[PDB]
């Protein structure tokens, strides 16, 4: 599970789990792009058709 | 006497005889065909290896020459130059690196064929010597590197004299009084430079508006150019030459005009170097008998694996596509090989670093500031200037900065330049940054050694990251 | 009269750049500083002024010797003028300790000039050197008072004919025969500066080995053994039973394995090493315990015993490194301001600045054996290097050292030309955890020096090399 110190901020910054954020760097490696991909996701989510 | 191979590579330029090497040390039963006296190409006979030593010979003539060396108390009587033994130290290098590749030839046993290689079947190359002495080799796969040669300029005939390429300019027998440069890229800078700094009175003629070539960052390229002339080097932009002419006296009148137009005036020369560029040389390889066609620059096409339209045959370096550099030579020789082995074949250009070995030096890789712009890609920009690094300023060699480029919002690192000292080989740390897709925080964190060059591309990062570097 | 967020005793590369980073943050921002001029022993004393005269050095090396001269580059009389040397030296040390001035001013760091001492948990208090002391009332203390020059039990320095760092880095003279005794990395940089200049010189050293502690022992063989063939000339396995000054000016020095001997010399530099500078700090006065060799103890963040005083530098265990000082003052400070806070020293680069360079990040082959951890071995020369056979410079070599299961880099060792700007490129690719092979994958300039770095990792991975 690969992750830089100023990645691993961001993400227990905004109280993310590292688990839960497919990488798409080198060898899966987590970028800040994917953090904000995923708290920018995590928005447009209570827009989803669900029931 | 015919042979059978595996692989038939052409051309033992930085990109086929890398491959050559690799194809063998693969398993590949490997052979390499050169038309030349010498293995290596033009990098290695008439390009890279001949430039940077008289690049490196003629700086420090200019520093003992000059006031560098007096500020620091090296007190020398009456400095001379001696030209010929400065075209020995470049010989030197090149008899040493080009007998080195016969070396790595016979140690990894690629089969060395000299003569000229012309493709004679789907699988088949066949070599033909100058006395007409033939020879055959049978293959499965062809790889062409045939490399690039001079660009002629319409009109004016070089002559290796006093009318000369790249390859003339390299070996004057002595230093002109007067030279004129066609063409301010990146080779012709560098050529334009040295004889400045051996005393030659130095102009430059561009077409464009700007020195170093293609993608060079327009803010660098004005910083560097605003440099070069204050060492004396002079450049005429935007501006076309119509013709050149040998007057009676042996000298040269060149005429020039506006690129827009009119303006027409008339500059004088000992020397003219013509220095435009250079283009894909294919002459007499049997690609018309083959069928395979060029693009309308002389390239032979190939797709992501570098294969020509015929699957067995193969292209890569200065011949195709992308930047005509050693090093993206190498790479595709190395991957191609590879993908004859059942590998992947994966480059990416944008991924490959340039460099200008003038002092100061200036590198880049990945993308300008213009490139960002026309691409509608939202970016910051964090700047250090080499003036307040500690062993820049130490050595009192302070020109220049780097300009680190990131995204806006992802702080993902884009493009890096630097104009100023050790700039070559620092370009290399942000080629590798590049590759593991590093944001300017990323760089900004690791430790780097004080006092090192390297700080002013850590601060540089830090400033387009926080807004705000340390020492400066 | 006066308060503050966070005071940093020492405008050493630690205190100053946490000085300014503090106030970059939103602190108010005090920086205390005994001495005249700002930089602590860095700006000073040590990287900057010894680098300037490596240069210099370094380049009257080639003027005076045969490399000019097989450039076509040809000269009448080669003369040393060391005045003029000495005075570039200081132009470069003036500019750079003023730029810190101009920066704290830029960032409203507030500089006072006096001898700090820590009279309560909140309270710092300067006294000038006139008397007329200044107070300081603050929520946090930062200790960045640095090091000092470690004395040679029985020798005593006094600057003149027996000199430290500092003495050795301005001398009047080009001494004829010259001793050092510690053969790390700035007593070799220190004595092949005036090997350079006419000295013949000597270094005697205790342990069985040149470069100080950490660097890998093929490189420090071959380096040793390529500073000898400068004419630089070492006792290895050596103590200095003391030194004795003689009537006709010179020095006799006693040295011994146990198989006793002396040898003289005009000067004589005592570059044992350096410890932390702790002294009338306030610290038994407030009650903070050192350890045996005198640094104070701190957490992964810093913090002393009082969890609002704060230690970083020289003044603390680790690598006794200006880079590993500033580090230490950024990461401190993110701390103070609700940041994480972690480095590991593993990943601090060293330098050596003779020619050939040295440097290296990561660990040597001794602390991976030591460590008991499977590895690989690829090496390259910079004989075989475009960049370095083209300038005639081919000493030295790069090593990588790879582990043999996941031939991630564990290592990179450099010895020879770039070597200093080289083991940065090496310092990034650890911090991603590369793989040698991922390395070799990254298109490196051509032709550069990089490129040795490069084609070592190649052969870590794959066994063999392109152009080797
Ligand atoms: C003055 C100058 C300075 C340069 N400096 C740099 C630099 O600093 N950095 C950099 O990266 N690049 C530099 N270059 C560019 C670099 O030289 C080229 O990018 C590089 O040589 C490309 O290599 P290649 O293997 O594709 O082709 P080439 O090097 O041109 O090799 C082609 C080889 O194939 C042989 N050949 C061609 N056809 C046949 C045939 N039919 N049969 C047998 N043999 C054949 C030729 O004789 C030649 O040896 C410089 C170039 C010049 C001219
Ligand atoms: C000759 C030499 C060459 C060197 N070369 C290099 C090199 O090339 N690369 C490298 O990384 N390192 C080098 N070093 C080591 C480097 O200088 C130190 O590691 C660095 O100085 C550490 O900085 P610091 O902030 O921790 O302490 P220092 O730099 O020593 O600064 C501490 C400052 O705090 C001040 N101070 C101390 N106590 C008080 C107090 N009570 N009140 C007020 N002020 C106080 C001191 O006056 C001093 O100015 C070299 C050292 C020497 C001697």
């Amino acid at each position: 599970t690969l992750a830089t110190p100023a990645v691993r901020n961001l993400a227990m910054e905004n109280n993310i789990k590292l688990s839960e954020v497919v990488g798409s760097g080198k060898d899966g490696r987590i970028l800040k792009e994917d953090i904000l991909n995923y708290l920018e996701k995590q928005t447009l989510e209570h827009h989803h058709h669900h029931h | 006497q015919p042979i059978d191979a595996d692989v038939t590579v052409i051309g033992s330029g930085p990109g086929g005889y890398v491959a050559a090497i690799k194809a063998a040390q693969l398993g590949f039963k490997t052979v390499c065909i050169e038309k030349n006296e010498t293995l290596g190409g033009t990098c290695l006979n008439v390009g890279c290896i001949p430039s940077k030593a008289l690049l490196n010979n003629s700086h420090y003539y200019h520093m003992a020459h000059g006031k560098d060396f007096a500020s620091r108390g090296i007190e020398m009587s009456e400095v001379r130059l001696n030209l010929d033994k400065m075209m020995e130290q470049k010989s030197t290098a090149v008899k040493a690196l080009t007998g080195g590749i016969a070396h790595l030839f016979k140690q990894n046993k690629v089969v060395h064929v000299n003569g000229y290689g012309k493709i004679t079947g789907k699988n088949q190359v066949t070599a033909t010597k100058a006395d007409g002495g033939t020879q055959v080799i049978d293959t499965k796969n062809i790889l062409i590197a045939t490399g690039s040669e001079v660009t002629p300029f319409p009109g004016i005939t070089i002559d290796e004299d006093t009318i000369v390429s790249s390859t003339g300019a390299l070996s004057l027998k002595k230093v002109p009084e007067k030279m004129v440069v066609i063409g301010a890229g990146v080779i012709g800078v560098e050529l334009g430079s040295v004889w400045q700094r051996l005393g030659a009175d130095v102009t430059a003629v561009e077409f464009l508006g700007h020195v170093g070539g293609v993608g060079i960052d327009m803010e660098i390229s004005k910083n560097f150019q605003r440099i070069l002339q204050k060492q004396g080097f002079k450049f005429k932009l935007n501006t076309k030459v119509t013709g050149a002419t040998k007057k009676s006296d042996g000298k040269i009148d060149v005429s020039i005009e506006a690129a827009s137009g009119g303006k027409a005036e008339v500059i004088t020369c000992d020397v003219l170097l013509v220095c435009i560029g250079r283009r894909p040389f294919t002459k007499n390889l049997g690609l018309e008998e083959l069928g395979i066609e060029l693009d309308p620059r002389g390239r032979i096409p190939v797709n992501t694996r570098f294969q020509t339209k015929i699957p067995n045959i193969y292209a890569i370096g200065d011949v195709v596509a992308g930047p005509m550099l050693a090093h993206k030579a190498e790479d595709e020789g190395i991957i191609c090989v590879e993908g004859m082995a059942g590998g992947a074949v994966h480059i990416d250009y944008n991924c490959v670093p340039s460099v200008i070995y003038t002092h100061p030096e200036v590198a880049w890789v990945g993308k300008s500031e213009e490139q960002l712009k026309e691409e509608g890609i939202e970016y910051k920009v964090g700047k250090f200037p080499f003036a307040a690094n500690s062993r820049a300023k130490t050595n009192a060699d302070t020109d220049g900065m780097v300009k680190i480029l990131g995204q806006k919002s992802t702080d993902r690192v884009l493009g890096a330049h630097i104009l100023g000292p050790g700039a070559g080989e620092m370009v290399n740390e942000a080629a590798l940054a590049l590759e593991y897709g590093a944001s300017c925080e990323d760089i900004a964190r690791v430790c780097h050694a004080h006092p090192t060059l390297s700080e002013a591309f850590r601060e540089a990062n830090l400033a387009a990251s926080f807004g705000k570097s340390i020492n400066f």
